[PDB]
Parts: structure tokens; sequence; C-alpha cells
RNA sequence: UCCAUUGCGACAACGAGCGAGACCCCGGCCGCGGGCGCCGCGGGACGGCCCGCGCGAGCGGGAGGACGGCGGGGCGAUAGCAGGUCUGUGAUGCCCUCAGACGCCCUGGGCCGCACGCGCGCUACACUGGCGGGGCCAGCCGGCGCCCGCGAGGACGCGCGGAGCCCCCGCCGUGGCCGGGACCGCGGGCUGGAACGCCCCCGCGCACCAGGAAUGUCUUGUAGGCGCCCGCCCCCACCGCG
């Protein structure tokens, strides 16, 4: 029936997240729609001293972890409890790309 | 600070360790100094550069 | 060092300051302070009186500084 | 229009699992030395966990009738507190072991621990790499190689990159520590495969007739 | 304001509480020349006494001068609070007052005596002249 | 409207009108208070309360459908703390006086509440605008 | 507080929808982090900035700077038309310049006769070029040797 | 013309022509707008500052000391005040006065070290127009600054006085004095 | 010739490679798509055009253009130093300690003590200013109502949200003065098992008038001025990354 379901997917690298996007859009055109929302990029920042001892020129590392997030809440009533499964197993099983479903 | 539920569950016993206090430490090398609590990490700065690439932190810009 | 008053001791106001200023084409608070050796505030008050009377007029105004012109000639 | 205190759960539910992966890397590296361990990966399927391994000879880690693997699965679950039987594992096999730095350097460590001289071990490694189709391999062995006054003597064969972004794609590096009676013997390896995968090294132009 | 000319009773220099005060300054900043009186306490005192505050102290007629005295010895009656006073919860009588010149010097002397016979840390330090608060010595503060 | 006239003349004219028309009155604690920890001495004018009142009502009108809390207003009356041989820092204003002002306004129905905060009521818009037009000439 | 790139600004949902459809032209200005959006239509010569006329912008001294193109081109065109600007981003002066840029560009788009548009371009650019072409320079990053982009920490040799 | 850019909406810029030919082409007067404010990135080429309107060149020099860096609106106001004062005293257009000052101020000769020999061995030389105008402006500003410090009088009156005296060729001013000093230490070394 | 062993043109040398560049991130202009929230994929600039030169590589000027000639960052060759780190680690060789312990746990004190020499910073020496009132705009990003209390803070209850300089009006009027805010004397609170720690109120009101011999940093959104966030953190930023 109708359960206002929403799809959220998260990843650290921008190449699979866009590939997963395309597969899902391809596989959800019928079970209603599935247009994406691209969120602001959460970037984690850590600055560290490059030295373990504190000697010489004060030189710094600059790491970061960009996390990309997309959100298809377009299923909505257009997907039933089992219908969500159909596509979610027909989409590729990329090794790393967290996914959670909620009404 | 119980970094994980595993590491605890709530004569000398009268005063073995009665001075309860935060004991936050690196979850790799166990040191109590220079511990990044930001983002719920709990990794020392030294014990960090090594494993950062595995975790996913990278150096650009 | 130098000291100047803040209040005019009676006849002093008119026996000079009023006379002196009226024979000036342009004027400002600070000039008159340095000219007859009185503080600036008294200058403010006096010039208020005078623009009320009509001898002087404003050409430029601002909190930091205003300057007058002698409309009596 | 949106609250930032809620999505922090999605963001913090990714970070934890990235960390959980690294502990496994360390543990396997300290454990599956004899199985040609290389790397790991994870898939946080809600019902159960899946882990994919890269090993030269999995049958060693597979264990007769899958005993070692199963002994492992029940173990990890207690530590990460998951219901066992939802902590399954899979193993994948590396076919180009010469292109993998980890296999090479571990083999070198073995050979060194058997007292063989460095001059033979390094060049055997390097021959093995070139046979695999590689454009260069460099080996280094620093430490108290002689009586005292430790020095580093390095062996190489082909051409290698050393700078630029391309070094994060075509250059594969690894290191180890070897504990011996005299002291510690540092060893590190690096291999260069320019025609790896499908990516094309820049500043490389091919013309037509 | 609008006082250009000295009033017939202008008093070129005022004496009060053994201190002397000039009549070219505005009133509330001249009283600051007394020891025990500042900006905040003065504006409050005068206002209660129905005195203009943007006035040159030389036009201060003695009628307004006396009522001011009457408010600096019994200020609490005149509506002023108790968090605005110099001396709150005296060590002996437990009351609250405001202490002006002469009183301050005597009062300050007796506390140190109290501190001395009692044998505290502060008293011993005061007598070799060191920092009383925890502000660090050693670094800086040298000739 | 009100925004078609400079803010400077409106504020003071309306304050005089308010003080004449008994809408609000300065309580007793005004005789010895600052308007913020950031300040240093007390105000020099005797009619600063009504200036604050007018600025506030103007703020409430500008926002409109939106709702303003007391502290949010107090962040519009902040300043800078000086005299500490330490780098200066910004500090928030007071809230007791603001609270008294809004309560006095609300007791007259010029100001109405809601789920959170308060907002202007149609009568407030009526009077504010009519006064503004009157002073437009 | 405002961010410039927000969708709530570029579309100007502030205006009500039945009135949002009478505005034919659209326009952009910018300078530093400041951005201005203009919705030009047909009227009898009225301009507004954040629901405030042009005569009562706040720095006071620059009112001429925003009125420039009118006294350049002439008031005929502007008298013909009516405008409603909205700006959001860093700084009073940045906002001023963005606003004037938007004015000029929008009035340029109102005319359909390209020849006149080019003639007006020549007439206007000669006096100044930043009235049409956005200024590119923007705030630059700092480094860890000191407390500035190019300045360094003072060094003591002995 | 159609739009006479009367400066500050008071005094025109149509009858203001420099007399000295040497530095004429290094003083812009036809382009000034109504405000001495223009965010233009001058000082990018080697001779583009030769077009900057002279009044803007002057204002940019009044916010020099670190206490007063980045404050241009104050300077615009200051200049307006001075111009009112000038028109009041002299009776004529201040802009002419300003160009006349910038002309009469500015050295025509200077000394530099080129003769080596282990000593000053300075040689007298000539001076380019651009440097002349730059130095004239700098000296005007500096002389006004030195007077108004720890003095009751304001910055603007000092400015106006310096301008008027320099334009009159009088040596009471600071600018003329510096000019003369440099000329003599030079001619001594010629 | 080139910022560059960057290239041209020759030569008992011929032919290759690393480094440099290329490469990756950010920004500026345009297009397509999508869109809770502005974010994904591409185009565009190349010493290309004109004029001068130069065999040549390449130099100077003018255009048109969002941008014009290495725009800001990351990576970082061979060889090496008796440079720093055994007090970052289930990294470690050889020594020393190992049941009145240098192991581990508890209570207190100390790392901060002060006649003295010097290193990075902060605050000021005033009118191009200080005080009081009002108006108003940011970005890394971001939480608020009501009621008490002068304030700092506090009791309840819900998910909602941005500043200094600057501008306008007034007071002060060259006085170590309303500049400056160290030191000290009563009092009210917060963190915590615990104040020696940090905030607020009244009074007192130190040196200081632009700094000798000597010396550091800097070319466009740069210096300088102005403030705002994170890190470590029970409380606390004159520090550090931005």
């Amino acid at each position: 029936m109708h359960q206002k379901y929403t799809i959220i997917v998260v990843g650290k690298d921008l190449k699979l997240v866009e590939r997963y996007v395309k597969s899902i859009v391809k596989e959800g055109r019928a079970f209603g729609i599935s247009g994406p929302c691209r969120a602001p990029v959460r970037r984690l920042t850590i600055t560290t001293r490059k030295s373990p001892c504190g000697e010489g020129t004060n030189t710094w590392h600059r790491f970061e972890l960009r996390m990309y997030k997309r959100t298809f809440w377009v299923t909505c009533g257009g997907n039933d409890i089992s219908t969500i499964l159909s596509k979610t197993v027909v989409i590729p099983g990329i090794q790393v790309t967290v996914e959670v479903e909620e009404p | 600070e119980a970094d994980n539920i595993n590491l605890a569950s709530g004569m000398r016993e009268t005063e073995f360790c009665t001075h309860i206090a935060h004991k936050r430490e690196c979850r790799i090398c166990g040191n109590y100094n220079s511990v990044y609590r930001k983002y719920g990490l709990f990794i020392c700065r030294r014990c960090f550069k090594e494993n950062a690439g595995k975790i996913g932190f990278v150096k650009l810009h | 060092k130098v000291d100047y008053p803040t209040l005019f001791a009676d006849e002093a106001a008119m026996n000079e300051a009023l006379k002196f200023i009226k024979n000036s084409k342009c004027i400002t608070h600070t000039q008159i302070c340095e000219r007859l050796r009185v503080s600036v505030a008294l200058a403010k008050r006096v010039m208020r009186q005078l623009v009320k009377s009509g001898d002087f007029a404003i050409v430029s105004k601002s909190s930091r500084m205003t300057i007058f012109k002698n409309m009596t000639k | 229009i949106v609250r930032r205190d809620e999505e922090n759960v999605y963001y913090s539910k990714y970070l934890n699992d990235c960390i959980m992966e690294a502990e496994l890397h360390e543990f396997f590296s300290r454990e599956l030395v004899d199985a040609g361990y290389a790397s790991c990966s994870l898939c946080r399927t809600i019902d159960s966990i899946c882990v994919i391994i890269q090993c030269a000879e999995p049958e060693v880690v597979m264990g007769d009738n899958h005993y070692r693997l199963h002994k492992i699965e029940y173990l990890l679950a207690g530590r990460f507190m998951c219901d066992p039987k939802n902590f399954n594992i899979w193993v994948d096999k590396i076919i180009k072991r010469g292109l993998s730095a980890e296999i090479m350097v571990d083999n070198l460590r073995a050979k060194l621990e058997e007292a063989m001289p460095i001059r033979r071990a390094a060049y055997s490694i390097i021959r093995t790499a070139m046979r695999a189709g590689a454009a260069g391999c460099e080996v280094i062995v620093a430490g108290k190689l002689r009586a005292q006054r430790a020095r580093a003597n390095k062996f190489k064969e082909g051409c290698l990159i050393s700078t630029g972004h391309p070094k994060r794609i075509f250059l594969a590096e690894a290191t180890r520590h070897i504990k011996m009676r005299q002291g510690v013997i540092g060893v590190k390896v690096r291999i260069y495969n320019p025609n790896i995968r499908g990516a094309v090294m820049p500043d490389k132009i091919e013309i037509g007739a | 304001m609008t006082t250009i000319v000295q009033p017939n009773d202008y008093r070129d220099l005022l004496r009060m509480f053994n201190t002397n005060i000039q009549g070219k300054v505005v009133l509330e900043c001249a009283l600051v020349g007394i020891k025990g009186i500042g900006r905040r306490f003065a504006n409050v005192a005068l206002k209660k006494a129905n005195i203009d505050v943007h006035k040159r102290a030389g036009e201060l007629t003695a009628a307004e001068e006396d009522a001011l005295m009457k408010v600096l010895e019994d200020p609490l009656s005149h509506g002023i609070p108790a968090w605005m006073l110099n001396r709150n919860n005296d060590f002996e009588s437990g009351k609250d007052m405001h202490i002006l010149v002469n009183t301050i010097a005597s009062t300050h002397r007796a506390d140190l005596e109290r501190l001395r016979k009692t044998r505290c840390e502060r008293g011993v330090r005061h007598h070799h002249n060191l920092k009383v608060r925890g502000q660090h010595t050693k670094s800086t503060g040298r000739r | 409207s009100v925004t078609r006239v400079p803010a400077d003349v409106f504020i003071n004219s309306f304050a005089a009108h308010l003080k004449n028309r008994g809408i609000i009155k300065c309580p007793a604690f005004t005789d010895y208070v600052k308007t913020g920890v950031s300040r240093q001495y007390a105000p020099r004018d005797a009619d600063w309360f009504y200036i604050k009142a007018a600025s506030v009502i103007r703020h409430f009108y500008i926002s409109g459908s939106h709702s303003i809390g007391v502290a949010g207003l107090a962040r519009k009356y902040s300043s800078l703390q000086k005299g500490k041989t330490t780098p200066h820092h910004t500090k928030r204003a007071s809230c007791k006086v603001i609270r008294s002002i809004v309560s006095q306004f609300l007791g007259q129905k010029l100001l109405i509440a809601g789920e959170r905060g308060r907002h202007i009521s149609p009568n407030g818009r009526k009077m504010v605008e009519d006064f503004a037009e009157g002073l437009q000439k | 507080m405002a961010k410039g790139n927000r969708r709530d600004l570029l579309e100007r949902n502030d205006i009500e929808v039945r009135e949002r459809d009478k505005y034919t032209v659209h326009t952009l200005g910018k300078k530093k982090n400041s951005v201005a959006v203009a919705f030009v239509k047909a009227g009898k010569g009225d301009i507004l900035v954040n629901n405030v006329p042009l005569a009562l912008v706040r720095p006071e001294i620059l009112r001429t700077k925003v009125s420039e193109p009118i006294m350049i081109l002439g008031e005929s065109l502007f008298k013909g038309l009516d405008m409603n600007i909205k700006v959001a981003g860093g700084g009073h002066v940045s906002q001023i310049y963005a606003v004037r840029q938007a004015i000029s560009r929008g009035v340029l788009a109102s005319v359909k006769d390209e020849a006149a548009r080019s003639e007006l371009r020549a007439k206007l650019v000669s006096y100044d070029r930043q009235l049409v072409v956005s200024d590119p320079r923007r705030c630059e990053a700092k480094k860890f040797g000191g407390r500035g982009a190019r300045a360094r920490r003072q060094k003591s040799y002995r | 013309m159609s739009l006479e850019v009367a400066l500050f909406n008071k005094w025109p810029l149509t009858d203001v022509k420099c007399q000295d030919e040497s530095l004429e082409a290094y003083i812009s007067i036809d382009n000034h707008s109504f405000v001495p404010h223009s965010a233009g990135r001058w000082s990018a080429k080697r001779f583009r500052k030769a077009k900057c309107p002279v009044v803007e060149r002057l204002t940019n020099s009044l916010m020099m000391h670190g206490r007063n860096s980045g404050k241009k609106l104050m300077a615009m106001k200051t200049v307006g005040e001075a111009f009112e004062l000038i028109n009041l005293y002299t009776g004529k257009n201040p802009v002419q006065v300003l160009v006349d000052a910038v002309a009469n101020s500015g050295p025509r000769e200077d000394s530099c070290r080129i003769g080596k020999g282990g000593q000053v061995r300075r040689q007298s030389v000539d001076v380019s127009p651009l440097r002349r105008v730059n130095i004239g402006i700098y000296n005007i500003a500096t002389g006004a600054r030195k007077a108004a410090f720890r003095k009751v009088r304001p910055f603007a009156e000092c400015l106006a006085e310096e301008i008027m005296n320099a334009a009159a060729g009088a040596d009471k001013s600071y600018a003329i004095s510096q000019r003369n000093s440099v000329e003599r230490i030079a001619v001594s070394n010629r």
C-alpha cells in the first residue's frame, strides 16, 4: 500500500554514490518516482602536527573526510513493503554505501 | 568513559579504585594524552597518521 | 599647563567675544577656543545664540564639526 | 527547514563502521600471515555482516570443512557484539600476487627469518614482479645488517615514480618490521604498474598512422 | 545648560570633606575627586537630591549642597540600595554603610591588624609585600 | 509605510507620543541601572525607556508574521566590553527591561503571543502606520 | 545571516505568486560574497531595495554611487519602468556596488533593439567598466606559518 | 557637458586646467564622478595610476597610519570640509588650488648614491613627473598630520591651511620646506 | 632563450629513464540535468589574433574577452646528517628494578614558588579620539521560548536560528583629564567529591607623552585595522588551525 517510505544513502567517495544513484533511478521509474536531493557536503577536518616529537619547523597536516549524502523519498505511497525490496536487490551491491529506509 | 559496552558493566576492595574519574584513552595505544574526542574518535594524534588512510581521511588541498 | 574657563564671568561675554566674532567672516568652535582662550563648550552655546539671532548661518554641519558664515557683512 | 541533530546519526553510523574495518585489518595482518592476507572490506547489511577477504591461498584460511573461518566468525561477533550467524564471511583470491606489495614483502620477511642473505631475497622478489608484468620494483633493507653502525642498502631494477597524484594509483607500497637478535630490520617495498586497471597515466600520448 | 555667565553666587573653588573642588568641571565628575565617591554612586546620590547633573559645580547653591550631605551619611533611607555601597556586611556590627575620606584609611589599617594577630597567609604576605591574589610572580614585574 | 520614512525621526517622534499618551511608564528600577554588562555607565537622558520601546515596536512590525523572543531582541542591542588588558569580546544586553516593555505592550493588545515568542497584532499595525503617515508630511 | 545562493532568494518567493508573474526581466549583480536579484517590469519609475527606496539607503555618502546610471543614461527609461531589488551578502559597500550593477544590467535587458543596447553599452562602460562586468577578486586563504595569507611569524635569530 | 560631474554636488570640474606642462599629463581632472570613491584596481600596471583622479589620490593618503587604515568615508568627509573652508577664505574653486599646490610642491632635483668610492659620492639627478606628484601629495598629508597630533585643532583645518600656503608658494608650509631642503642638499652635490 | 638540465642549434657520441612540467583540491564565466538544503556532469584560455623583432626556440606592445601569460594550495628526486624522538604504541637489542618494588592503588604537596638576564604575543600612550542613545549588513557555519534576578546566572518547556568596525544625533574640550586599567578592600554566583580556578557589583585608581645602540615582515582583495568559529577542555584562550 502507501507508507511514505524514504531512501537515504551515504558514501565517502563520489564515484559510487553517483553510480548507485543511476541504478536506483533506473530501477524506480515504475514503482513511482525517485528523484534525488543532493545535500551540502559534510567535511570532517583534522589538523595535526607532522612531527611526533615537536622539532624543527612547525609544519602541519591537513586531512579531511568528505561524506556525500543523497535522499530519495519519492517512493512515498508508490511503494509497498515488499515493493521496496524488489529494486533494492536489483540494484548493484556496491561494497560500501550505507543505506537506510524509513517511512 | 566506556568506549564500548564490552569493557565493563557497572580488604583492598574498599579503596582499590575509589577515585572515579574520566579515563578517556586512545582505542589503539592506550595513552591518556592528546586524544581527539571530536567526532567520537578517541585516537591519539600520533596513533592517527598511520591509520588515517585506512579510515578514509586523505590529504588534499 | 594652560587653563581656560568653562563659564564666562559676566560682562566678558559681550565686551569682547560677541564683538570679536561679529567681525569674522567664517568661524568654528575650535578656532574661537584658540582665539580668545576659552573652552569649546562655551563656543557651542554662544554660536547657538547667534544663529538664533541671525548674524551667522550654517554652510556645513556634522557632529564632528560645523562651520558658519557671517550673514551680517 | 531541517534539523542537523538527526542526520548526525547517519553520519556517525558510517564513521564507526569505517573504524571497525581498520581493527580487522590489523587483526588479520597479525593473524592470517600464512594465507597471503592482503586487505579487507565490509558491507553493513542490516540483517547480517559480510566481510570479503583477499588471500593468496584461501584454502588455508578456509580450513578443513570451513573450521577456521567459522571459529573466526563467532569470535568477531562477541567483540563487536553482533548475533553470530549474522556475522558471515567470504574470501576472494588474488591471481596477480606479483602486483601485490603485501604478498611480496611478507614473503621477503619469511625468507629473511630463515637466515638467507638479503642480496638473493630482494632480487628474487624483483624477478617475480617483472615476470608478472611490472615496470619497476624497489626494495630496501635498513638496520644493523653488519656488526654495528646500521646502514641502508637499496636494490632496484626498472623505472619508478616518486611524486605527484599518480603515485596514489600506480604506486603500491608497504612496510614491515623484523625482530632479530641484533635488533630490528626495517624493510619496505614499492611497485609501479602504469597500465593498471583501466586508468591511463597522464603525460602519455599515443599517435596514429 | 544654557548657563553662559557666572551666576552672582558662583563659587570658584569648593571645599568639602577637607578636599577642594573646582567650579569649571561638571558636577558629577568633580565629586569623583573625593575618595569614596565615583561616577555611579554620584549620579544616584544627586538625582535623589533633586539636583541637576549636567551643571558646572560652581553654580551649586549651598541649599543644594547641604541636602547632598544629608544623603551621604544616611543613604539607605533615601532609597539607594545596598549592593551599591562600599562596605556591605561589616565584620562587627553586620550592618551596611558607605565610608568616605578619613574613614577609609582608618578602616583599612584595622583589618591588617585583624589579619596579623589571626595569623593568616595574606597577613604575612602583606608585610613582605608580595602578590596576594594568585597572579604569578617570577616572570616580568622586575626592574 | 514605515520603511518609507527614515528610522531616526519616527523613533523619537513616536516616543514622545507614547510618553504623552500614557501607554507606558518607566518603573522605579530605572533610576540606577545600565542596559548591559558590556556598558560602563548609565544613560545620560531621562527618557531612554521610551526610545527603547519605540525601537522595539518597530522591530516587531518589520518582522511581521515572524515571532521574536526577548533574547533575540537583546542580541540587537549588544556592544563590546573594554578595559581588561585582554582582547575585546561581544556581550549580550539586558532582558529585564525588554521583558517589562513587551509585557506593558501586550497588556494593551498591541502585541500578541503564539506558539513561541510574540508578534505584532493588527491594532499595532493600524496605529504604527497611521502615526507614520501623519508624520510623513 | 543570509547566504546569497539560497533558492529562496534567486526565485524571489518573497513576492506573491500572482504578482511574481508580472515580472518579465531578471538580473544579477555581485561583488565579494554579495548577490543581488532584480525583477524588472513595466511601470512609472519606482525602485526599491529590500523594501526600501533608493533615496534612503543607509551609508548616505554613496547614494550618488547607486544613482549613477540614472544621471548617466537619463531618467526617461527608468521613468518608463519599475523595479524591485533584493540583495544579501557581506558588507554595506559590496551591497551598494552589486545593486548598481544589477540596475544597469537589467535596464540593458529591457530594451529589445540590440543596436540601442550596444550604443548604451558604449555610453556606459566608458564612464566605468565595473557597472557591467563583475569584479573577480575575492578573499584569499591563509597559511600555518603565521596569522595571515602572506605575513609570517616574527623570527628571532639569537 | 550634459552631465557636469560637479564634485560633492557643488563645485564644477570644467575650468580646471594645470599651468605647468611637465606634469599636466599626470593629473586627471576630467574624470572624477561626484565622490572620491572608486573600487578600481589601479596600481596594477606601471603607469595606470596616472589616470586616478587626483582627489582620490589625496584621500587614499589620509588613512596611512596603522590606527587609521581602511577608513575612507571619514577621509571623504574630511576633504569635503576642507574644500568648504577654502572656498570660504579664498573665494575661488578649491580644485584649482589643489592642483596648484601639487605643482609647486614636488622636487625638481634630487641626490643619489652612484659614485661609490667608499663614500657618499652622491650625484645630482633629475626627477620624473610621476614621482613629483606622488611626493607632493605625500608631503601635504604628512604636514597636516604632524600638526593635528596632540593639538586641539582638527585634521581638516590643518589640511586646508597647508594646501593654501603651498599653493601661494609660501615657505611657511612643511611641503615647501622639504622641497627646498632636498634641492639644496642636491645642488650641493651636483 | 627559460622561474626551471625549460628548450633551439651543434658535438665521439648514439639511445633511454627519474626529477621539472604534466597531475589532484579550491575559486572565478557559461550550459545541461536534478532539486527538502544549491549540487552532479561538461564547455572555456591555447603565447590563440594583430603589429614589431629574432634562422629558431622565444622576447615588447594593442586588442577582444569572466579571467592573459607559473591565481592559491597538495605531492615531492639521488645522496646524506652520529639533527630530534627508547617519555606515542603488544616497535625493539644490551643494561637496571623486581615482595620494606622504579610494578599497581590510595591521602596530601609540588610542577605556578622570586633580589636577576631574554624569546614569541596582548593592552595603550588619545580629538583621524573616549562615553551615552539609535540604524544596519557576513562567512567557516549555526538552537530556542517563558518566568525570576541590576547582572553573572537559575526553574520550567519546546524544536528553532547570525557581529564588530562603520553611519546618524549628542556630551567631553588638551588637563597622566571622562586617556590607561595594574594593585588592593567589603560582597554575590558557577564547575566539581573537593577551589588555590572562572564570572558579576561598589569603592581605590600603578607604569605609560610614540620609545638608545640594534632588528623582523610585506606587492591585490595583499599589508594593516575589526571581530567570529573549532581544537585541547569539569571551569577557563592574550595560544594554535581557520
